[PDB]
């Protein structure tokens, strides 16, 4: 479910599906009780799809459009924690690297939809 | 020389005929029992 | 030069709340037929736990200030209001009178009404009024009654994560209570959670693995409670040595005769086992507060009678325990109960929960694993330190179960910089 | 159950005052607290107190209030009173869910 | 740190409802109980009501169970006060306060009060 | 619902915004809120279902996901010839839309007829 | 009766059809109650039922989406791969498999190897994604 | 050349998934309240997505189906879900003193009147329902079993009831007229939801039953075998008319309201049922010669009533009104063949399903009860055997899901793997 999730950078981005897959899983008064229930659980199931289907749909926007090892054309920048590429991919966990990169996600956001529409307009 | 392009997500509607169901608010006068409460 | 690739399958989390779903064990079906406390039409899903140990990895959990207590605890509110909630209402001047047979003082009084009659009520359901004897709560709070064939009792009731969460769990044996866990690991669904809706006292709880287990926020401050967890746990054994009739449009309960001698339920604890735990949880204490200082364990300060007793449920029943006597030592068997129908259960005003009287002994045996300590003031640098039992609020008592859990959101979605390029 | 309690005292500046809170007869054990309300600000509150003086502390308040028991009787002593003392001060309990307050001891202090 | 700030009428006139709207910053997440109180001039005061954050599950003086409403906002951090049907002797000093969460042996307090709003009721 | 604020703007603006983008058993009216829940979650289950009809729709006219995406169909004279500066400066998404309601289904087809070539022409070499 | 069942109705509409001409209809196919008495609370219950089984075809729909793009796929409906097909997987030609048996024959030859396959797609995926 | 996918494609697998019920709406919203046959099941779509498909032949097997099955078990829960609420006759098992009844003689009339001294009260039996104990008599189980009585508002009657797969499956539908059901289906259509299906329980006769097109249908999974049984489904229904000539009145003893049959109005006479002759005879010539057509025209057909065993399957059991009759018919299979007033009693403590668990007992039914039903399928045993003699088929049955294999006859449920692959000359770029 989590899976290798406190494990090095590379065995988790090498079982990434593990992941992707397992987050898309009468008598009147009785009766209410019953209705109430379903209400509990079917809005579960919906706000997951629907958070996913987000989370796609974010996905979409940039250039991955549901691929999972995306690949986009903005440049790293220095200021974001520049260090060793090899470092960075066999040292730190994933939890660490986006603890520490968490007050960098707006921007970088920003900037791969700004990459990616600006490629759609160019060409 | 324009070309077609498609925009998911902007804000258009249009007019179209439906079956609306009913509100009320008393207790199942009217027949009341196809109509359901209105708290919202 | 690196470039920026984002990944949808990346396991990291961060914590947040949710409206978790309750579960109850499978076998609750054989159970739920009698419409008992055992949960309700609210999801009575099928569990099935499939723990998932993690590894390198520490999560920082903290027990105190954790929603999920809170969320269980009105969960636990809205299943006991929806039990009582079809049951018949009271609303009801009672002329009493000192009536006993064998007893021994006599806290029975026979209140006696017109309707177009008898019965036996107790001294903590009544006050003098000006003999005339009217129950607490009259004109103030709706006293309602239970409907006697809902048998309210103790059940397991997990709580499985929703679709896109995940519980956390701290398989570290000796928890601090607080701070990093080095052993997590996430679960399906939790344990088998059980409501002990029991005050000063825990009743069939959770037992450690190592030495009693001492955990709060300060053991510092003595305004923040001291939750205490076993390891020999102690039976408490008593019965209802007492019968009583149903009276009856007027849909009115009540009690009736009694048959056999009358006397209250002394209740029995082994001695040497209390001694055993209580000295363990003054070596505990020792650790947290110096090798040297004097330890006391007076009785409850005062109060509603719900903080100074010791209350649980016993088989459709509540008894209240005078607990002076297991709380009393310093440090360098029997205790007395009570018995009473209107329950302001919940501190909550308007709900009384009058109890139908039970037919018959129960004996249930229940076996305690936490305690509950407030410390005493601090004028004394170093004398002493008293540590009175207390409390009352039950989120304390549920704390003691969901110590070792976190709900996280999974956050799959994330950015990293590789050497590849579009 | 009523939190019978003087309704006024004083004293010179930079003594000592002992101000009193009475339980009723049915609150003979019960733990009460203790509030500040000075001309103007929020009421702080300042510390609790059960039936034997053990009393808890809070942050950003004087050491010099105290706290103490006897019996039916709650006395709450200050020393060395200074202007900002100006204020009045009222006990508080917790029977059932409902709350009982006093009637508030009006301080004052003497220039 | 918890801060409580309130506002609402200064004069109402007798024989309607009064709305009072009491702000928190600094508040716990969840898990709060936020009470409304009053103090009648020249004379204790007494207890008007709470709020469960959490739970939406409302409690009121006995003697005012009818008159007394009480709602929450989470979104904005609010929590509103109704008093339906104010007469002449309603006229009060009120106070919005958080009740802890420990219960020392018996005893809620109101650790965190609001500044206090006079409300006078008068033609 | 809810993506209707930005309505009766310029398509400038319409396009920028759309580009950056425990309950008790003892509430009162009891009936009412669980009615009217199931009546929410009817409309959150039908707006997945028409977002996924529309992204199928979005697909076979090869573009998958995204929201500007871009074709390869020239603009016909017939469909409405304006100045484009007056056409996506003044007047607002709606207006358009009714201008433009006649020829969509024309649109569509062409749309399709032209992905379709591209996918022929392009898995040719 | 509406949702997704339908479209999954929809892809049966034609199995004994040939091949090609079922890819190109695959192609083709990719576009108030009187409630007389205590009606209304079952009408509740019901809703609730049906809304769990739309639901469910949602779900499935989107897993089987999601499989599909966990290949080189995203989410059209036809998709070309570039893993190579062994001569193992039937040997024979493919004249006869894309003119002359359905799709059922091929699914009940194909059922034995099917997870092979997959991993196999999935692997050159990942490989051509690495690498480029 | 290269692999390519295909998502949307037709593709079958047979697998095994709950179905969820579904009650007609004119079932429920017309009259029908308190009645076991409905209750919360989603109602039917007001047109089945049936659509009609070509040039494909899908394998059948009824004996291995899994609907029956599926059906038997929720009809079982339904069934104890619907007794549950009722008040138990625990306290009613306890020594009584009978006496028959001699006011009126028909075949006497078999019934005792019991005094039962509950703390002397007087009721009704029937004999097959008390037994004597060494008059004393006593309940058949009320030792060693759990009995119960019905609700008396609640009444036991058909009502269709269709089976609608979930999402991501679908119900084959073998539309075939000549259909002996096993082995391939020229016509295979698909359904989400299937026709009306009414559980009527009854043995060695199909009631209610579903009428087959086309001629007379002999059914089983091998023909050669004792041991399995034969369907036989008839193309014309064949009218049968049983009533019950007595009314009764219902007392009300405490125990917990205990009803008791009262003294009969009247005069006193054991139940019959009546069929046209003309038309069994027909309707066997019809079976004897589909039997023939399986077996040889020299092949000799002979017929016999029941062997024997229990007694809910020697005799034709079957509810009307509220009773619940064993009716025989020992004398509509006595005739042998080379190339009907039916008397009969009931019984108010019976055991449904065949288990030893809890027997519900029959509320009294107050008046005439008289039915109409439509015998349309039979169940037959062959013969043991010695060869090429001739073949005997006394009636067998009882077993409720072979009852259930005659509606479900014609279904199975499939699940729909739209991600084919398939190989072509297409490379990606
Ligand atoms: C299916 O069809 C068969 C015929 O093939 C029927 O079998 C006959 O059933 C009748 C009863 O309906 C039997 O009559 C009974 O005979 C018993 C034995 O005594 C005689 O019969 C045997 C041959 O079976 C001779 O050898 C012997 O010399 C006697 O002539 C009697 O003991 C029976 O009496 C008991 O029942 C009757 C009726 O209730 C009571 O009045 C008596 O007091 C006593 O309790 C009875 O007379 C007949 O013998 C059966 N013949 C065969 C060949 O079995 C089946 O009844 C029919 N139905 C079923 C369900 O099988
Ligand atoms: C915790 O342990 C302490 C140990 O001392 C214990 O204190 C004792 O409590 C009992 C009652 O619980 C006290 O007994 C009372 O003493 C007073 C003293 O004046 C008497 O007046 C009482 O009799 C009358 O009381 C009321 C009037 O005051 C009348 O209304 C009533 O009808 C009686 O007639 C009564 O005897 C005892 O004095 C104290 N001990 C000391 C040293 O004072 C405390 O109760 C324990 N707490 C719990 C919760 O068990
Ligand atoms: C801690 O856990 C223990 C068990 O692990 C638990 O003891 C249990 O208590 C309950 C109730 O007090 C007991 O249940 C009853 O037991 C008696 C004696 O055997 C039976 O006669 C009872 O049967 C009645 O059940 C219904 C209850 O209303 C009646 O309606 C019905 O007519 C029957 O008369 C009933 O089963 C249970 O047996 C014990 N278990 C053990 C092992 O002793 C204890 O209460 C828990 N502590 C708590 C909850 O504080
Ligand atoms: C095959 O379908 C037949 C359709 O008629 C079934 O006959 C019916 O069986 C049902 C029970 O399953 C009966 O329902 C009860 O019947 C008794 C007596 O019937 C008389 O009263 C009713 C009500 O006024 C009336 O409709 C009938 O015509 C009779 O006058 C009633 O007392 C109960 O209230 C309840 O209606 C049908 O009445 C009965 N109809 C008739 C006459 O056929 C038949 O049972 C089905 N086969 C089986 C055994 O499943
Ligand atoms: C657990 O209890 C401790 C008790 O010490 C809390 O520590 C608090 O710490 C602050 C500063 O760190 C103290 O403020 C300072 O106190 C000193 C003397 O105590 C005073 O001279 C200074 O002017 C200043 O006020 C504070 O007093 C102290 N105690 C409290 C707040 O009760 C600690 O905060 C508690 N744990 C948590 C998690 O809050
Ligand atoms: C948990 O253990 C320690 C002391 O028993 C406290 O938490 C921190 O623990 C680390 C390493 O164990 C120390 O370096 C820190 O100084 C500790 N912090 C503090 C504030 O003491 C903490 O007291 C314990 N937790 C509880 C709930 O008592
Ligand atoms: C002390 O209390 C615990 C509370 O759980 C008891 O544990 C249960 O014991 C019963 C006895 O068979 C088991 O069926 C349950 O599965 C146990 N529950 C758990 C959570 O372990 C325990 O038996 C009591 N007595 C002791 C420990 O001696
Ligand atoms: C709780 O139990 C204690 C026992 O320790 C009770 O204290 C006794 O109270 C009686 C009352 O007159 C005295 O005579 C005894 O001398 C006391 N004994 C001790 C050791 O203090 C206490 O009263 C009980 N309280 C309640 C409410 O039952
Ligand atoms: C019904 O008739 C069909 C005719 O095809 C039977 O199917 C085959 O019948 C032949 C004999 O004609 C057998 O040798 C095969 O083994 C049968 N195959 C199947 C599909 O089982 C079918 O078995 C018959 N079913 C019955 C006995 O009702
Ligand atoms: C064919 C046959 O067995 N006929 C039976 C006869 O034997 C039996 O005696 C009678 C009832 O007594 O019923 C008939
Ligand atoms: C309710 O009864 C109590 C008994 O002491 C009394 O004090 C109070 O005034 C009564 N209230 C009303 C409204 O009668
Ligand atoms: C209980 O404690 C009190 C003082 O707190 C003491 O006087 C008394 O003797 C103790 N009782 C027992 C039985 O230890
Ligand atoms: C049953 O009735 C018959 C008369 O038909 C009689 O001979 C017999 O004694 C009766 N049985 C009992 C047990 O009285
Ligand atoms: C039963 O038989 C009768 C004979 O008239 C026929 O009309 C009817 O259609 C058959 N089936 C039903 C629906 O009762």
């Amino acid at each position: 479910f989590l899976g290798a999730a406190g494990s090095t950078m590379g065995a988790a981005s090498m079982t990434l599906t593990v992941q992707a897959r397992n987050l898309l899983s009468e008598a009147q008064q009785h009766l209410l009780k019953l209705t109430v229930w379903g209400i509990k659980q079917l809005q579960a199931r919906v706000l997951a799809v629907e958070r996913y289907l987000r989370d796609q749909q974010l996905l979409g926007i940039w250039g991955c459009s549901g691929k999972l090892i995306c690949c986009t054309n903005v440049p790293w920048n220095s200021s974001w924690s520049n260090r060793n590429l090899s470092e960075i991919w066999d040292n730190m966990t994933w939890l660490q690297w986006d603890k520490e990169i968490s007050n960098y996600t707006q921007i970088i956001y920003g900037l791969l939809e700004e990459s990616q529409n600006q490629q759609e307009k160019n060409e | 020389n324009l070309w077609v392009t498609v925009y998911y997500g902007v804000p258009v509607w249009k007019d179209a005929e439906t079956t609306l169901f009913c509100a009320s608010d008393a207790k199942a006068v009217w027949a009341t029992h196809a109509c359901v409460p209105t708290d919202p | 030069n690196l470039w920026v690739t984002v990944y949808y399958g990346v396991p990291v989390w961060k914590d947040a709340e949710t409206t978790l779903f309750c579960a109850s064990d499978a076998k609750a079906y054989e159970t739920k037929k009698h419409n008992v406390w055992a949960t309700h039409a609210c999801v009575p899903t099928d569990p099935n736990p499939q723990e998932i140990h993690l590894e390198n990895v520490t999560e920082e959990f903290n027990m105190w200030k954790n929603n999920m207590v809170e969320q269980m605890h009105t969960d636990i509110i809205s299943l006991w209001d929806q039990s009582l909630k079809p049951c018949v209402k009271l609303t009801p001047t009672l002329q009493c009178t000192n009536v006993t047979n064998n007893i021994t003082r006599g806290e029975l009084k026979n209140c006696s009404f017109n309707m177009t009659v008898y019965s036996l009520f107790y001294r903590l359901d009544v006050v003098q009024i000006n003999k005339e004897y009217r129950l607490i709560n009259c004109n103030t709070s709706a006293i309602t009654q239970a409907c006697p064939k809902v048998s309210f009792e103790p059940i397991p009731i997990h709580y499985c994560a929703p679709a896109g969460f995940a519980i956390l769990k701290c398989k570290d044996k000796k928890f601090n209570g607080t701070g990093p866990c080095p052993s997590v690991s996430t679960v399906q669904c939790t344990h088998g959670i059980k409501p002990v809706v029991s005050t000063q006292l825990l009743l069939n709880g959770s037992l450690a693995e190592e030495e009693v287990m001492i955990r709060s926020e300060n053991i510092t401050n003595n305004a923040k409670n001291i939750l205490v967890q076993f390891n020999t746990p102690v039976q408490i054994n008593c019965t209802r040595p007492n019968n009583n009739t149903r009276k009856s449009g007027q849909a009115f309960y009540a009690t009736g005769d009694i048959i056999g001698d009358i006397r209250q339920a002394h209740c029995n604890v082994s001695k040497a086992t209390w001694n055993e735990t209580l000295g363990k949880v003054v070596k505990q204490l020792r650790k947290h507060f110096g090798n040297n200082t004097i330890i006391r364990f007076a009785n409850s300060s005062g109060g509603d009678l719900e903080v100074t007793t010791h209350s649980f449920n016993c088989g459709g029943e509540f008894f209240y325990c005078n607990t002076s006597g297991l709380f009393n030592s310093t440090w360098i068997i029997t205790l007395p109960c009570r018995i009473k129908q209107i329950i302001n259960m919940w501190q909550r005003i308007g709900q009384a929960m009058y109890a139908p009287p039970i037919q018959g002994v129960i004996r249930c045996v229940s076996n305690i694993t936490g305690l509950i300590l407030t410390r005493d003031g601090g004028s004394t640098n170093s004398t002493t330190e008293t540590f009175r039992p207390g409390g009352g609020d039950m989120r304390d008592n549920w704390r003691s179960e969901l110590y070792k859990y976190k709900v996280v959101k999974i956050e799959p979605l994330g950015v990293a910089p590789t050497r590849c390029k579009r | 159950s009523v939190l019978t309690q003087s309704p006024s005292a004083s004293a010179s500046l930079g003594a000592s005052v002992k101000l009193t809170c009475t339980l009723s007869s049915g609150l003979r054990s019960y733990t009460i607290a203790w509030y500040q309300r000075q001309r103007g600000q929020a009421p702080r509150f300042l510390l609790r107190l059960d039936s034997v003086g053990s009393h808890t502390k809070v942050d950003g308040i004087p050491d010099r209030f105290s706290g103490s028991s006897s019996g039916t009787e709650r006395y709450l002593t200050i020393s060395n009173l200074q202007s900002e003392d100006e204020a009045d001060y009222f006990c508080q309990t917790w029977t059932t869910g409902i709350y009982i307050f006093g009637g508030g001891t009006r301080l004052s202090v003497l220039s | 740190q918890v801060q409580l700030q309130e506002s609402g009428p200064g004069l109402v006139k007798p024989s309607e409802t009064l709305s009072l709207t009491c702000a928190v910053s600094g508040g716990s997440i969840s898990g709060n109980y936020w009470s409304w109180i009053r103090q009648s001039p020249g004379k204790g005061l007494e207890w008007i009501g709470h709020i469960n954050d959490y739970s939406g599950r409302t409690d009121y003086n006995p003697s005012l169970k009818s008159r007394v409403t009480i709602s929450t906002d989470t979104s904005t951090n609010q929590f509103f006060l109704t008093l339906s049907s104010v007469s002449a002797a309603d006229t009060a000093v009120y106070y919005c306060a958080r009740r802890d969460t420990d219960f020392w042996r018996g005893i809620y307090v109101f650790e965190f009060w609001g500044q206090g709003v006079l409300v006078t009721v008068s033609s």
